[PDB]
């Protein structure tokens, strides 16, 4: 019952910066952990970062780290993916995740962890 | 009894020199079950599971001339494991490295290989729980003990290598491992996509036209 809204992605050069932006279409719905993932074609749907309510709670993908930054605004009831200093190889399709209930585990990286998904926004990097 | 859901992580490209080498890591509680690599030419001197931080991580070499390569982890949610890494040092002189789980119980989720040379020889052309690599590489076998767990071999050959080749687990396993038979010029390198091994290969014509094989380690419990 519950759509999650993807904003942003597209074409951006290399070197350049990016901000997704993923909420429910329904804000009174608080999940317990917020996602990111991402596809290049003939792979998996690849882990990217994960948030809850803290910055302990929060867990990237080696390949994404130092660069990349997740971020969760509860009045908004909105997750953030900026993306800085973009490489060719960030080039796939992105998905945002929602797992409703709590985890066990520090960190939620599996798909089968999450409960609802956004369409995928498509993020091309230039040269 | 439980189910085995496993994921692959890759690492970030490692950069053009053959000291240039790219990690790729599970989460803190996730078991590393097999490691690949992969290069866009080729040109890479394969990869190995070795101990960081008392965690296993998926490390991979590049070749000189190179471009650089990327580590390619496969990280698995497995209850009560105990997983360890044996390795068989090259023998030259050899048809082909071989190592495999030692201890009763111990099950191979996963086969590494790496070799010190620029790239592979040629030479003249599988057992339970066993590993085999080219004669110039090292062997690395990814050995666990986890109540239930049970894994095989499925394998998927095509005489014209094209793009790829690919092998994928029946329904009811998880694919853990995948990789390359040796002896087979011209792979790029080998990934798990879900339950499907893929092995990318340089399209490359005969010059006996041998067979590009997906090699594909299966797991369950219970
Ligand atoms: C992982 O395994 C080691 C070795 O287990 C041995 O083989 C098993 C099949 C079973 O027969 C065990 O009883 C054996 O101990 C565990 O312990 C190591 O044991 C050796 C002595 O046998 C000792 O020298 C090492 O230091 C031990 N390693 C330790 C203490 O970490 C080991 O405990 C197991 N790990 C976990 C997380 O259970």
């Amino acid at each position: 019952q519950v759509k999650l809204e993807e904003s942003g992605g597209g074409l951006v050069q290399a070197g350049g910066s990016l901000r997704l932006s993923c909420s429910p279409s329904d804000r009174t719905f608080s999940a317990y952990a917020m996602g990111w993932f991402r596809q290049v074609p003939g792979r998996e749907r690849e882990f990217v970062a994960t948030i809850r309510d803290s910055d302990a709670s929060i867990y990237y993908t080696d390949s994404v780290k130092g660069r990349f930054t997740i971020s969760r605004d509860n009045a908004k009831n909105t997750v953030y993916l900026q993306m800085n200093s973009l490489i060719p190889d960030d080039t796939a399709v992105y998905y945002c995740a929602a797992r409703q209930y709590y985890s066990g585990r520090v960190y939620s990286t599996f798909r089968e962890e999450y409960d609802y998904w956004g369409q995928g926004t498509q993020v091309t990097v230039s040269s | 009894g439980w189910q085995l859901f496993c994921r692959t992580v890759w690492s970030a490209h490692s950069g053009p020199t053959r000291m240039a080498t790219a990690v790729a890591r599970c989460a803190p509680d996730e078991e590393l079950l097999s490691c690949s690599s992969f290069s866009r030419s080729g040109k890479r001197r394969g990869e190995r599971m070795e101990a960081q931080g008392g965690k296993l991580v998926c490390r991979a070499h590049n070749a000189f001339g190179g471009e650089g390569v990327y580590a390619i982890a496969r990280c698995c949610l497995l209850p009560q494991a105990n997983c360890s890494v044996h390795t068989a040092p090259p023998a030259e002189a050899s048809m082909g490295t071989r190592v495999h789980c030692h201890q009763q119980g111990h099950v191979l989720t996963g086969c590494s290989s790496h070799w010190e040379v620029e790239d592979l020889g040629t030479h003249k052309p599988g057992q339970p729980n066993q590993c085999v690599g080219h004669r110039e590489a090292s062997i690395h076998a990814s050995c666990c003990h986890a109540p239930g767990l049970e894994c095989k071999v499925k394998e998927h050959g095509i005489p014209a290598p094209q793009e790829q080749v690919t092998v994928a687990c029946e329904e009811g396993w998880t694919l853990t491992g995948c990789s390359a038979l040796p002896g087979t010029s011209h792979v790029l390198g080998a990934y798990a996509v879900d339950n499907t091994c893929v092995v990318r290969s340089r399209d490359v014509s005969t010059t006996s036209e041998g067979a590009v094989t997906a090699v594909a380690i299966c797991c369950r419990s219970r």
